[PDB]
């Protein structure tokens, strides 16, 4: 997850995690 | 210290923005003393293996970096603390060569984003805010696992 004042958890925890298929480069 | 850290994000940055149809010697100050951008030989070499690493996450994640740009404050004051609380988080699994591909990216398309909000007088302190992090955290342990010159011989 649920959302925080201090960060859009809810959000955040997918876009940054959603990433996991590519190890970058 | 050095000064090649702030050399080649600008040709990241400049590039975009002219994927965008903008003009970085318009928005650009006044130049400094000596050296120039990364069109030479081992410094070029960097620049096109970094930026192949960002054009390849940008066609797979442009949905993902675009929604993570909308989020961001980018104006001066709030932004310099905005941006370092999120890089100081995106790091913490791991200082690798793989986040500073990440960094480099984002940092990028926010300039973009304040170019397109009409606000293209921040491309200059945009640019310091990522480049001065970018010396006080990333710079020793860059040095340590062999500097951007091995980030080439791993990534070209």
């Amino acid at each position: 997850g649920s959302h925080m004042s201090a960060m859009s958890t809810t959000d955040l925890e997918a876009y940054f995690k959603d990433c996991v298929f590519k190890d970058w480069g | 210290m050095s000064q090649s850290n702030r050399e080649l994000v600008v040709d990241f940055l400049s590039y975009k923005l002219s994927q965008k149809g903008y003009s970085w010697s318009q928005f650009s100050d006044v130049e400094e003393n000596r050296t120039e951008a990364p069109e030479g030989t081992e410094s070029e070499a960097v620049k096109q293996a970094l930026r192949e690493a960002g054009d390849e996450f940008e066609l797979r994640y442009r949905r993902a970096f675009s929604d993570l740009t909308s989020q961001l404050h980018i104006t001066p004051g709030t932004a310099y603390q905005s941006f370092e609380q999120v890089v100081n988080e995106l790091f913490r699994d791991g200082v690798n060569w793989g986040r500073i591909v990440a960094f480099f990216s984002f940092g990028g398309a926010l300039c973009v984003e304040s170019v397109d909000k009409e606000m293209q007088v921040l491309v200059s302190r945009i640019a310091a805010w990522m480049a001065t992090y970018l010396n006080d955290h990333l710079e020793p342990w860059i040095q340590e696992n062999g500097g951007w010159d091995t980030f080439v011989e791993l990534y070209g």
